[PDB]
């Protein structure tokens, strides 16, 4: 990742690269250290696995910096859209349902991808009649938006799907 | 004079309404809201939607059922 700039080479003999793309080939490191310090710069030596190492006069810190920007942009870049999940019961009635319903949809929009989980709990026998309706229902009623990434899969105590957007 | 008069019959819980009452469709057919039995409450014993229960339904309204024994 990081190099050995200036004072930090012991090696004696370094190939010289330029500010944009200078080569100056195998100089002393002294000579190469006395050439930074014209250009109020540095030389840092980027290929030490190069034949007699490669070591570039440059701005470090700024390189540094420029790395750093790069890798950040590069973890923006990772999509902040995960996983939302929402938890549903057996007897949900209608207003929480809608709601809930209604916190998918936002989810969605916003880009997530959405672990639609029942919660069962207690005779977790007919639960798939009436949570696998429910399922299907709340699949229905996000015909538009979503599209269902998975299908009911009962693990614990529950059955989850997971839900993805319509249209990318 | 305590008339014995009342139908037995069973049914699939429809949906669970307040107090311990539920919207319970019959063998035969209408659903009623069906309160549960004391005997049921006195032993704890739960109803859940997707069960068939065994419902006393009176000759006076045929409308209010009462659900009788566990499930």
């Amino acid at each position: 990742k990081e190099y050995l700039t200036n004072e930090r080479i012991r090696a004696k003999q370094v190939r010289v690269v330029g500010p944009d793309g200078k080569q100056l080939g195998i100089m002393d490191t002294r000579e190469a250290l006395r050439l930074a310090q014209e250009m109020d710069l540095d030389l840092v030596l980027v290929g030490p696995n190069a034949d007699p190492p490669v070591a570039r006069i440059m701005d470090y810190s700024k390189w540094r910096y420029e790395q750093q920007m790069a890798e950040k942009e590069a973890r923006k870049k990772a999509k902040r859209t995960e996983v939302k999940s929402i938890k549903f019961r057996v007897k949900i009635d209608e207003h929480d349902y809608q709601t809930k319903l209604g916190h998918i949809k936002r989810f969605l929009q916003e880009g997530h991808k959405v672990k639609v989980t029942i919660m069962f709990r207690g005779r977790e026998v007919a639960h798939p009649e009436l949570g696998e309706r429910i399922l299907n229902r709340v699949t229905e009623d996000l015909k538009d938006l979503a599209v269902v990434e998975m299908k009911p899969e009962m693990l614990g105590r529950d059955m989850n799907m997971l839900l993805a957007p319509v249209k990318v | 004079a305590k008339e014995k008069d009342t139908i037995r019959t069973e049914g699939v819980v429809t949906e669970a309404l307040p107090n311990a009452t539920f919207r319970v469709k019959l063998d035969s057919g209408p659903e009623i809201l069906a309160y549960i039995s004391g005997k049921m409450r006195m032993h704890y014993i739960r109803i859940l939607p997707g069960d068939r229960v065994v419902v006393e339904i009176t000759p006076y309204d045929p409308t209010r059922g009462r659900i009788v024994y566990r499930k």
